[PDB]
């Protein structure tokens, strides 16, 4: 019978439209009798639509605010209100955006140097360190086209191990072709973040980023 | 070199498929490192295009795989739907992809009245027509060059190209050289066309080791089953050189190691060659020509050798030294990994074909000739065996052979050669008794063999086994003593010395009561 | 028969002490186990047409 | 051309061919070509990986042709096994493709420390 | 009411020596004298566990059958059934090992040019590449000294996208203080994993790789015997 | 009048095992009650007989114990404890095997260019230096086909001035055909000390196997390697 | 109680300006005052010596005959005669100059590779095969300065199992540093007889001599 007014993504706060607020009440016990309030009344729209989706003998309400990314970098307080006939007291619950947000660090490693001579493919790293808000979003490049989100594999956003305050990490792997390489394309990682001012850090690699032998013989 | 083997040549046509297979040598590298199929590109980068490690190329996906015979000792490459662009040079090979051990393929597929027919072999050819030509030249043409020029005119008049060959519907042609691959017309005014395509028949592939064996097996038809049949290697031009002959030819080189197995019901027969040398690798083509030799016309059968010199069998000694009154003790191996069969040992005898018959096996026969001077340990145990041959003569000097009755070919040969002197176990020549009262027999030994195991032992047909036997250590002499003897203690006993397994020089006296 | 069942096994031993590197049968075990099968008549007149004319290929040869 | 050293811990590979000379009476050729392999990415001492990155390489001629296997040869009437070698118990610029090596690295596993192995070349360290 | 059959911890077969099964029941709620069977009855008997009150109730027992070291590493299938009294048909589940087990690529990468240009903190990648069973272990060592698991970050082991079979990837990071760096040391990654041969795998990086070299070939003539 | 205990030889010690130990009495005037005790004996005997094999106006009677080479490899004492009827002290002279061993050291060198120029015969040396005790074999072999004692010379096995440790060297020398040596046939020496593990060393030697006349040397560098395949 | 006769020692005949026939007995106990007489006495007369005792007696009386080594090479032959008092009949002993020489082919032999990678010492071998008179001399010179015979070892003169003539070896060898090998001054090994006009066999070896090996070094990345 809990309620988390879970933010917006970050896909739609950089690139798209439809930054909605998701007020999920899950728990409730009959069929419905739900009411859902808001503070920034801007466009409400209000939808439920009750699912099954409920992993219990008690479903879930996700109400959703449309149409808020304005009033969201910005930083009022949105506040949900629900009014379930179980009780009389609602539940009430806030959230805002984060207050120390670091930006993110991006490293595009290179391939490792025994998988150029297995001619298989190679693998580009692309780490992404230190970032206060935990949301996250990696694309990768090669020439200038996106390359679309099942060709790169992307581990999440943990907390990483430091001394200083809490930061994160985040690692994508590109397994790419070794003649598109070793011909010299330049593939790109591209990592977003809400603290940025572009909203988007960007780094590139190609093949161009030394033996000196001396034969001493007799 | 590198040790790996695999078909030099492949050939196909598009939409069909082919499977690849590739030999290693069985190590416990080998079977556990990566193995590839790379394209050698020009300029240089061999581009992996399947591996055994999940790698799949985008152009092979869904259309290969590679799958991996550790036990055999192979691998092999299954693609499916080629095309014209599949042609090109190919690697398979085990490891890093630029670092050798490694294969070159050389896969060229093709473009899609059809007589295939094998070398050698007849054809069928049926030419049908309008029956306004009843009475017609019945007869074949051929077009050399794209010219129309005779073959066979309906009334015996052949060209004597084709001499004692071709006959008169349907006719037909035997003993197809490869000069009979043309486009035929036969023709009763009316012309039909059909193409002939006489075929090379393929190499397969013997993967052996150094100092191995190998068998030919050499099944032609039962229809060429009286001909005197042979075994030719391949030179790097056009000849034979003949290794075996049916009619009593054996290559210089092959005294020894060969033999011809008498043939079958329906002609199929087989060739057994033991230690294999670094030059045997080759081609080699059996076949069938009354002549003896590889001449036009007559149905070959090829295999590709390659010896595999990373071989696992023991480098043994392959020639014994026996003195003209002593003994000898070679040592047989066999295959760890089947130790329980029966073992034999055979006196190779040429002058026939070069056949090879057994002198002692395991289970306990042995040969009538060789009572009291022959039998087979099985010591030491785990790949090994010695065989004990003692009393020698001049008539002992030739070459045996180590077989076992197991499912892998470890078929080594063995010279015995008699070389002047004396033996070491000095007993008397051949001693008697009388009926209960004692017999003392001595064996003297020299200072070499002092500290060595001595024993005495009654020979059986079934193996020696050690008896009573003092050891006088000052006096070099071990002796034997049967205290009151009966009737069943008679037969040869055999006085020699060894080494915890290692058994060395014996020698024999016999007892008569 | 009894001269015909031991005739397969005098034969099979000697196909066995004489020639240890072998997987068939040399026809000479294939007449006397054919003559061991009549004791069925037609299906043996081949192996002796066979060793003969192999016998008269040896009159050659 | 013969192969007269094929050593897999320095990975020389010498091998050697009388050039003869039928139109020379007494000036023939005889070749010694020698084939190093540098690994240059190997450490110092190769079990043990801690040391420093090695950086000078020697090879000398008598270090890898020797030859430290005992042979057989036989006198006049015997067989006596000889150890033509002059030189054995050497320090390795290569691993042997054929050989297992291996490091024991101090693990923990919670309340002990398990002193585990790991394989240096994995695909030769196979068990049976 | 369902079962639910949980394989070895990889970290009890690959270091120590014991490693049990676990057969998980979860929707109970009655019957605290209900019984497991496991069926390789090879002598040493399953241990029942605790009542262990999962979500709203739901006394979850669970079977922890120890020794299952040698059956499943040769490859035996282990099954288990469980009574309970809310159906007279007893829930079952069964297990073995894997068959396809590919062996991982350990990497270790070395940090970017423009991380050490600070004298900070630099940071060391590990990734272990492509196997098949989706479990491994991930450790650090600093020369030869393992360091605590709360230094270190690793991800979980994620799947792949396909270029042939279904294989899996893991990453960790490991910040080393720029004096280690520049001083000398090296510091390495080790992989554990089932297809493995003897269980461990090492890979090691240092401040040199990410030359001068002297090749001195003496007396190239001379004999060679 | 004085008694010498001498030494088992080496054909006899390595190929033969036998350690016959010749105790000799030289310079006795007239007399013939000579006996020879010897400590160690198990169960051996003797021999006697003096014959005028001395060059010396007086002459010797020797006493050749038999024996294998087990008792003498292991280090046991013998001691030919003989008695003589002129004086009746008797005399004594003792051996054991000799301790503080080095091994040979052996080397096989090639023909000089004269000869390989004036093109008849070539010369191969073979050189053991450096081992403690006196004696030692040197056998030649072609193939394996062990060449007989009358083909090749060899000096005695003379102490050469060193430093150190007093120590020994010998040399022989092997005159061959050239087309043998420029057809690339094997040649070899064996070097037989008992200070050696296997008692026995060979050396070999062709025309490939010693100073080219072209060599060509090939540096691979190889980044990520590390195998030698 | 013999006559024995000695040739002119070589090396007192290559260098020095003496030689001397020399006449030994080895087992008269008498003769104090017995002499001995040569028929090559050119004026010059017969130095006599003492008695020289061997063990229990047996003298060794030595004549001694200086300046002759002029009439050895051209072919005079000398007879010793003493007429001693143990036997009344005299002895005699003649002796010449054996002309069938053959001359010393010298080579010598540079050490062996297996042996200066170790850089302790090195190993120079002198072979000096095929003279017909058994005597001969083995010098080694560092350079040009001669060293003393306690650095060098000298075998004897071997008879050589020859298919015609009967002929002679020796080797000898020295065992030099190898930072004096490696720095490059030169050895020589000058062997000595009398079938030569210049009266020395001299050969020189250094560390870089005897047909330099031509090398082709390449570097395969």
């Amino acid at each position: 019978p809990r309620l988390s007014l879970h933010r917006p993504a970050l896909e739609d706060l950089l690139l798209g439209s439809e930054a909605n607020l998701t007020c999920t009440l899950t728990g409730l016990r009959d069929a419905s009798g739900v009411t859902f309030t808001w503070t920034p009344s801007s466009g409400k729209s209000a939808v439920q639509g009750p699912p099954e989706r409920d992993l219990c003998g008690c479903y879930s309400v996700s109400s959703v605010l449309p149409g808020c990314a304005e009033p969201w970098n910005h930083g009022k307080t949105f506040t949900c209100t629900a009014a379930y006939p179980e009780s009389k007291t609602p539940l009430t619950a806030t959230l805002s955006k984060s207050g120390n947000t670091f930006r993110p660090e991006v490293h595009l490693l290179p391939p490792p140097s025994e998988e150029l001579a297995l001619n298989e493919l190679v693998t580009l790293t692309c780490l992404a360190r230190g970032f206060s808000p935990k949301d996250v979003l990696v694309r990768w490049l090669q020439g200038s086209q996106e390359l679309p989100r099942e060709k790169y594999l992307t581990w999440a956003s943990r907390q990483e191990p430091s001394q200083g305050t809490t930061t994160f990490a985040v690692t994508s792997i590109l397994r790419v072709a070794a003649e598109d390489w070793k011909k010299g394309d330049t593939f790109s990682c591209m990592v977003g973040h809400e603290a940025l001012p572009l909203a988007f850090t960007q780094k590139t690699i190609d093949r161009l980023a030394h033996v000196n032998v001396s034969v001493v013989m007799a | 070199k590198s040790p790996i083997f695999g078909p030099e040549e492949v050939n196909s046509v598009e939409g069909n498929s082919v499977s690849i297979t590739c030999y290693y040598p069985p190590t416990s590298v080998n079977r556990h490192t990566r193995k590839y199929w790379c394209r050698q590109g020009a300029r240089g980068g061999c581009i992996t295009l399947i591996s055994s490690e999940g790698y799949v190329s985008s152009k092979y996906a869904g259309r290969a795989n590679l799958t991996n015979f550790p036990e055999n000792g192979t691998f092999v490459v299954n693609i499916a739907q080629l095309s014209q662009d599949d042609s090109g040079r190919y690697k398979c090979g085990l490891g890093i992809n630029s670092r050798g051990l490694s294969f070159d393929v050389s896969l060229e597929v093709s473009q899609g009245k059809v007589y295939t027919v094998d070398l050698g072999r007849t054809v069928t050819i049926n030419c049908p027509f309008k029956t306004e030509n009843a009475q017609k030249r019945k007869s074949l043409y051929k077009q050399i060059g794209l010219y129309p020029v005779l073959v066979i005119d309906s009334s015996g008049y052949v060209n004597p190209n084709y001499t004692g060959r071709i006959r008169l519907f349907s006719v037909v042609i035997n003993q197809l050289r490869l000069s009979d691959a043309g486009q035929y017309l036969c023709q009763a005014s009316n012309k039909k066309n059909a193409d002939l395509q006489v075929l090379k028949p393929e190499p397969e592939l013997v993967y052996e080791d150094l100092r191995g064996s190998v068998t030919f097996h050499c099944a032609l038809g039962p229809e060429v089953a009286n001909v005197a049949k042979f075994l030719c290697r391949q030179s790097s031009g056009e000849n034979c050189d003949v290794v075996v002959n049916t009619l009593g030819k054996r290559a210089p080189a092959f005294e020894g190691r060969i033999l011809l197995n008498p043939q079958d019901k329906d002609g199929s027969f087989s060739v057994v060659i033991t230690g294999l040398r670094k030059e045997d690798a080759g081609r080699y083509l059996c076949g069938a020509h009354s002549d003896g030799q590889l001449q036009e016309g007559s149905p070959i059968q090829a295999w590709q050798l390659f010896v595999n010199e990373e071989s696992t069998i023991p480098r043994s000694p392959t020639v014994v030294k026996g003195v003209a009154g002593g003994s000898v003790a070679v040592l047989c191996p066999y295959n760890r990994k089947e130790s329980k069969s029966i073992k034999y040992w055979c006196l190779w005898e040429g002058a026939q074909n070069g056949r090879c018959p057994l002198l002692v096996d395991s289970e306990g026969w042995v040969k009538a000739q060789y009572e009291g001077r022959l039998s087979l340990l099985e010591e030491p145990g785990n790949g090994t065996f010695t065989v004990i041959l003692n009393q020698l003569t001049s008539r002992d000097a030739g070459f045996y052979w180590c077989l076992t009755n197991g499912d892998t070919l470890w078929r080594t040969t063995v010279e015995i050669k008699i070389i002047e002197g004396e033996p070491n176990l000095k007993v008397p020549g051949n001693v008697t008794a009388v009926l209960g009262e004692t017999l003392k027999v001595p064996c003297h030994f020299p200072c070499k063999f002092s500290s060595y195991e001595k024993y005495w032992c009654k020979w059986n047909n079934t193996g020696c086994q050690a008896l009573f036997v003092n050891c006088d250590e000052n006096s070099r002499l071990v002796s034997l003593t049967l205290n009151l003897v009966t009737r069943a203690d008679e037969g040869w006993y055999w006085c020699g010395v060894k080494q915890g397994h290692f058994y060395g020089e014996t020698a024999a006296v016999y007892v008569a009561v | 028969v009894e001269e015909a069942k031991k005739k397969a096994k005098d034969q099979k031993e000697e196909d066995y002490r004489n020639y240890p590197t072998i997987t068939y049968k040399t026809l000479e075990l294939e007449i006397a186990e054919s003559d061991v099968e009549v004791k069925e008549e037609t299906e043996a007149t081949r192996l002796e047409k066979i060793k003969t004319d192999r016998k008269k290929a040896e009159e050659e040869a | 051309r013969i192969v007269l050293v094929d050593n897999k811990c320095k990975c020389a590979r010498i091998t050697s061919r009388i050039i003869r000379s039928s139109e020379d009476p007494n000036e023939d050729i005889v070749e010694r070509n020698i084939r190093i392999i540098v690994p240059l990415n190997n450490r110092e001492n190769i079990s043990d990986p801690t040391s420093p990155l090695r950086t000078r390489f020697v090879y000398h001629l008598s270090d890898l042709c020797k030859k430290c296997d005992p042979t057989e040869v036989e006198l006049d009437n015997q067989i006596v096994t000889a150890t033509q070698s002059n030189i054995c118990d050497e320090t390795c610029y290569t691993y042997d493709r054929n050989k297992c090596y291996t490091a024991v690295v101090p693990l923990v596993y919670g309340g002990e420390t398990k002193m585990v192995e790991t394989a240096l070349t994995p695909d030769a360290c196979y068990p049976d």
